[PDB]
């Protein structure tokens, strides 16, 4: 691994760092809350007489099973344009809340029902927020939405004082005053009235052919669930680095019980960084908290490949009463763990190490490890080992207070000294 | 500028002891710098006094430090062993032999005296 | 970390990062080269003695007072009193945020084998003068040494034989009082402070700038890879790859340039330490204010504390000249 | 500044700006510490007496 990291097939004696290790989890603990009873969106999309623009139904769902690939055979349309979910995963994400609707429009404003959108046809009539997130299904409907001579039921607005707020829907009928005469009459110049009516007739071509609009609005919120697709729950496990998911809340870690004191409006728990720290059960009223699984970084203490083969490893930061059940089945992040604990290992500060053995001893430091040890390659045929660094020799000194000492004999000595001047010159 | 167009007195700058030289030489993108330096080496330790009294009045050395090997006195020079007798110009005269501690007794020759008694007569 | 800082342990994150290239391996290089250049820093200012020394049982030196400068046994550490009130003077939930892939390594010179070297230095300039800079080191009494640290500046030796006691008794409440300089006001140790509390910051908002949404999604890689298919999911998350490398890039320039800032000042010290502790030095107002005379090293926690002992003249008489 | 240079003071600008984090205020940190540091400097050279 070290010859991978420096890509050369010789190594010089020094300690290298090369990667990391973490404990992958085991298995796996799904829980969702008890959801009862299917409610039947197949009812709820079709109406006997679609409403006007100028007054549109809503319907709002909660507590039921949420499928949603049932639908592709009672209603006919060919865009299905589903901008916010994939879906086939909407069995098993938990919503909290959402929104049916459907209306009926002329076809040449089909694009106009989209997030920014402006217009008379949009502004005035329905216009969705610059977020939107749902299914808008738009489908061309002339087999049952005209007549040969002409339905008349279709409505709209295009006279109004100002722009409508989001998702709002006004169905007054009051004259508009769009001149300098006073409109106070039933009807007649400059006083225009505000509700046009659309004329379908066979003749048409697109365009001008009715379609019919349907949307599925979500909403997403951290709060209580309430609606879930049909997806299996499961049971509890403690204290073991596993997968959960709570709610539609993916992660993995550690749980175990804690003294939080949430308060019953409280759920979720956070903390710097947006990181989720506890979670309530979607069926006990338990608090619990989870903390992400141990892991670490690996270094390779080396001496020499001239000199010999023989390597030491090092777990920064890590108890390694631990480090053995990192070495496990086919689980660990590295994929070499032959290791493992083959005897010598020894706890320090900085980790923990495998390899070398301790001495009782003192020399001046080779390759150094930290918190004052330091390892080397020599005899005791050829081994490891690793000891405390040494500052020196001790030395007394007679000190007293009629006492002086004289050099007789001196020594002329030369030493050298390198300093670098220059770099290499370049240009781009 | 400093250790090769001079001596430099500050310590441990030039090179790890007392001063004396510098040579400079070149290398690819630098500089290599040859310090000839002087180090002390075999000791000898005697006793010392910080003052001499002769005649109720105190002789502090010129420029040494005071030194004996267990029955004369001699002054020597601090960074080498080079004892001399102690003369009238060695020695400089300040107080009177009370108000220091250490002082111990010995006799100061006087050049002048024997010579300049030994003529007249 | 490369990888368990922008990906969090998801899988198809690594494989659209290792399209980028090798980005990341000048972040792994440049901190090691810091890391070692700063524990380098620490083997020049203290590791300058040849060997350990060690001072005698008996301790008197001509009346002079150094007691609350020498270590004490009675601790479990053999810290001066000095050195205990400036480990306590400077302030070293917080680190449990510091699960993304910060780590923080531990020096490799510990604190105990740091005051073993400022003891040595302590027994050697207050037992041998500044022999022991140069060659082995030679005994010499205290007040000898005093009295050529009086020659050294143009005043003539009697003047330290006459005036002992008024000298020794100077010394003695000069340090006195300036044990209780430094616990009078609290802004005497900011530099050290100043350091803490800029690396603590530059990790508090790297950790905080971790979940930002730099117009995508959302600021969880895991909702966004199971709230949307791959070929948009990738389109998501490119943003947040880019957005969190910028991060990661600012905060390496700003550690080297912090480095490069620290490197200075670790070579004065160093010089600083050969010149005025290990002899006398001639340059004004380099080892103190006024005339220079001596100087003690004490240890605090990132960083290294002077004690310069100088003289100043006083009254003042004039007369007519010639 | 961080708005008057990027954002011709708009409005939909600075809520889009808002979205990306705190990147300007380093800009205003560090800008502020070198100031400091040139105030600095002239204190040490002429104000010795
Ligand atoms: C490494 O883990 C072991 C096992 O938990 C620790 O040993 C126990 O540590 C706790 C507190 O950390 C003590 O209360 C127990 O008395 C310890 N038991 C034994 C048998 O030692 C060990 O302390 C951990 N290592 C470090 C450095 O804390
Ligand atoms: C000072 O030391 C030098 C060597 O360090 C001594 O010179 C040696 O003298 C002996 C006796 O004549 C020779 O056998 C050696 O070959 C000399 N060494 C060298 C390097 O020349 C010198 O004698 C010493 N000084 C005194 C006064 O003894
Ligand atoms: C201390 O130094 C004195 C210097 O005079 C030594 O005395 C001399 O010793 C030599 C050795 O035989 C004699 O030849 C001289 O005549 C002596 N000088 C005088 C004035 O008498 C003395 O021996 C030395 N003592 C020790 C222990 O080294
Ligand atoms: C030699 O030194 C001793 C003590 O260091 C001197 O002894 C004392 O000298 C004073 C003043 O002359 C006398 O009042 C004391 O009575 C002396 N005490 C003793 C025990 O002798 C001495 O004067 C010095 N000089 C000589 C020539 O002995
Ligand atoms: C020279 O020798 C020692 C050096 O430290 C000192 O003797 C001690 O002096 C103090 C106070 O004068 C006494 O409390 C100690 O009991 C002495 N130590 C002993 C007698 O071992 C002093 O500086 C000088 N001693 C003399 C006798 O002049
Ligand atoms: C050197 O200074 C220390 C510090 O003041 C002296 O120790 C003090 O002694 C007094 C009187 O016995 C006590 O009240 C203090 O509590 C002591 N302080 C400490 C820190 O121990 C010491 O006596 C001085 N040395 C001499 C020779 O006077
Ligand atoms: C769902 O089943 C659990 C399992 O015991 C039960 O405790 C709970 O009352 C049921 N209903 C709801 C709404 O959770
Ligand atoms: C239209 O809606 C009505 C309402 O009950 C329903 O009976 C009818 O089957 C629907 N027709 C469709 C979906 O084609
Ligand atoms: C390996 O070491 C031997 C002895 O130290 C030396 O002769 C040889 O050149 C080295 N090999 C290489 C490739 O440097
Ligand atoms: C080394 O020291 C430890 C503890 O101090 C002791 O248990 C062990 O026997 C010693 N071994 C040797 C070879 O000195
Ligand atoms: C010189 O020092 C030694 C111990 O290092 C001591 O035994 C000896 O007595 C000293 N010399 C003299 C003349 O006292
Ligand atoms: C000393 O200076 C003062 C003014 O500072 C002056 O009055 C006095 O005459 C001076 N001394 C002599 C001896 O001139």
């Amino acid at each position: 691994e070290t010859k991978c990291t420096l890509k050369s097939f010789t190594v010089e004696k020094g300690i290298y760092q090369t990667s990391n290790f973490r404990v992958q989890p085991t298995e796996s603990i799904v829980r969702f809350p008890n959801i009862t009873n299917l409610c039947p969106f197949d009812e709820v999309f079709n109406a006997t007489r679609f409403a006007s623009v100028y007054a549109w139904n809503r319907k709002r769902i909660s507590n039921c099973v949420a499928d949603y690939s049932v639908l592709y055979n009672f209603a006919p349309f060919f865009a299905f344009k589903c901008y916010g979910v994939s879906p086939t995963k909407l069995n098993d994400l938990c919503f909290t809340n959402v929104y049916a609707d459907s209306f009926v429009i002329r076809g040449n404003e089909v694009s106009q029902i989209a997030p920014g959108q402006t217009g008379n046809i949009a502004d005035y009539n329905y216009k969705l927020p610059d977020d939107f997130t749902g299914c808008v299904i738009a489908w061309n409907s002339n087999k049952l939405d005209s007549k040969v001579g002409g339905n008349y039921n279709y409505q709209y607005r295009l006279f109004r004082k100002s722009n409508l707020k989001p998702f709002e829907r006004d169905i007054s009928t009051e004259i508009y005053q769009a001149g300098n005469k006073p409109c106070n009459g039933v009807a007649g110049f400059n006083c225009y009235f505000p509700l046009r009516s659309y004329g379908f007739r066979p003749t048409y071509g697109v365009g001008h052919q009715p379609y019919r609009v349907v949307v599925l609005s979500f909403e997403l919120l951290h709060a209580p669930a309430t609606v879930c697709g049909p997806k299996k729950s499961t049971n509890l496990v403690k204290n073991k680095c596993v997968n959960f998911n709570f709610n539609g809340l993916t992660g993995t870690g550690v749980l175990t019980e804690s003294n939080k004191k949430f308060l019953p409006f409280q759920q979720f728990g956070r903390d710097i960084a947006d990181t989720t720290d506890a979670v309530r059960d979607p069926q006990t009223l338990e608090i619990l908290d989870i903390t992400p699984c141990s892991f670490g970084g690996v270094s390779v203490i080396t001496p020499g490949t001239n000199t010999s083969n023989q390597v030491a490893v090092l777990y920064q930061g890590v108890n390694c009463t631990e480090v053995p059940v990192a070495i496990h089945a086919d689980q660990l992040t590295p994929t070499w763990r032959v290791y493992s604990t083959g005897s010598n290992v020894f706890q320090t500060r900085a980790g923990c190490l495998i390899g070398a053995e301790y001495v009782n001893n003192s020399y001046e430091c080779d390759i150094p490890i930290g918190a004052g040890i330091c390892a080397s390659y020599q005899t005791q045929s050829q081994s490891i080992i690793a000891y405390t660094m040494s500052l020196g020799a001790e030395n007394l000194v007679a000190y007293s207070n009629n006492s002086i000492a004289i050099p007789t004999n001196f020594t002329i000595s030369v030493t050298t000294e390198i300093l670098p001047v220059s770099m290499t010159k370049t240009s781009v | 500028s400093e250790c090769v167009l001079g001596q430099s007195k500050r310590v441990d700058f030039c090179g790890k002891g007392y001063h004396l030289m510098s040579f400079p030489q070149s290398a690819p993108h630098g500089v290599v710098f040859l310090h000839v330096t002087y180090v002390p080496a075999q000791e000898k330790n005697f006793t010392t006094a910080p003052a001499i009294c002769h005649d109720g009045k105190a002789h502090f050395p010129r420029e040494g430090v005071f030194v004996s090997n267990g029955t004369h006195w001699f002054v020597t020079q601090r960074n080498f062993y080079e004892p001399q007798i102690i003369t009238t110009d060695n020695t400089f005269v300040s107080g009177n032999c009370d108000v220091v501690i250490g002082i111990v007794n010995n006799t100061v020759y006087d050049p002048l005296q024997p010579e300049l008694d030994s003529f007249k007569e | 970390d490369c990888t368990m800082y922008i990906c969090g342990d998801s899988t198809e994150c690594s494989n659209l990062l290792l399209q980028y290239g090798s980005f990341c391996t000048q972040l792994k290089r440049a901190l090691t080269g810091i890391a070692v250049e700063q524990d380098k820093n620490t083997q020049e200012v203290f590791a300058q003695v040849k060997q350990i020394y060690k001072t005698p049982p008996i301790k008197y030196f001509g009346g002079f007072n150094f007691s609350q400068i020498l270590p004490d046994p009675s601790k479990p550490s053999k810290r001066s009193p000095i050195e205990d009130l400036l480990f306590n003077k400077v302030t070293l939930l917080i680190c449990a945020q510091k699960f993304n892939g910060l780590t923080v390594l531990p020096p490799l010179l510990t604190d105990e084998m740091i005051a073993q070297y400022t003891s040595a230095l302590l027994a050697g300039t207050i037992t041998s003068g500044w022999t022991f800079g140069a060659g082995p080191a030679l005994q010499i009494p205290f007040p000898m040494q005093m009295a050529y640290r009086f020659n050294g500046i143009g005043v003539t030796q009697n003047v330290l034989y006459e005036n002992q006691k008024l000298i020794a008794n100077q010394f003695n409440s000069a340090i006195g009082k300036i044990q209780d300089s430094l616990s009078s006001t609290p802004s005497a140790l900011g530099k050290l402070q100043d350091v803490v509390n800029h690396n603590a910051q530059a990790l508090n908002t790297l950790v905080k700038q971790l979940s930002s949404k730099f117009g995508a999604i959302s600021s969880v890689l895991n909702d966004i890879l199971s709230r949307l298919d791959p070929p948009e999911a990738e389109v998501q998350i490119d943003r947040l790859i880019t957005g969190r490398l910028q991060s990661l890039q600012t905060y390496v320039t700003q550690q080297l340039i912090r480095a490069a800032e620290i490197r200075a000042s670790a070579n004065l010290a160093a010089t600083k330490m050969s010149e005025c502790v290990l002899g006398q030095s001639k340059r004004v107002d380099f080892c103190g204010k006024g005339y220079h005379l001596m100087s003690f090293p004490q240890s605090a926690p990132h960083g290294v504390v002077f004690l310069h002992v100088t003289y100043v003249p006083a009254q003042e008489k004039n007369f007519t000249t010639a």
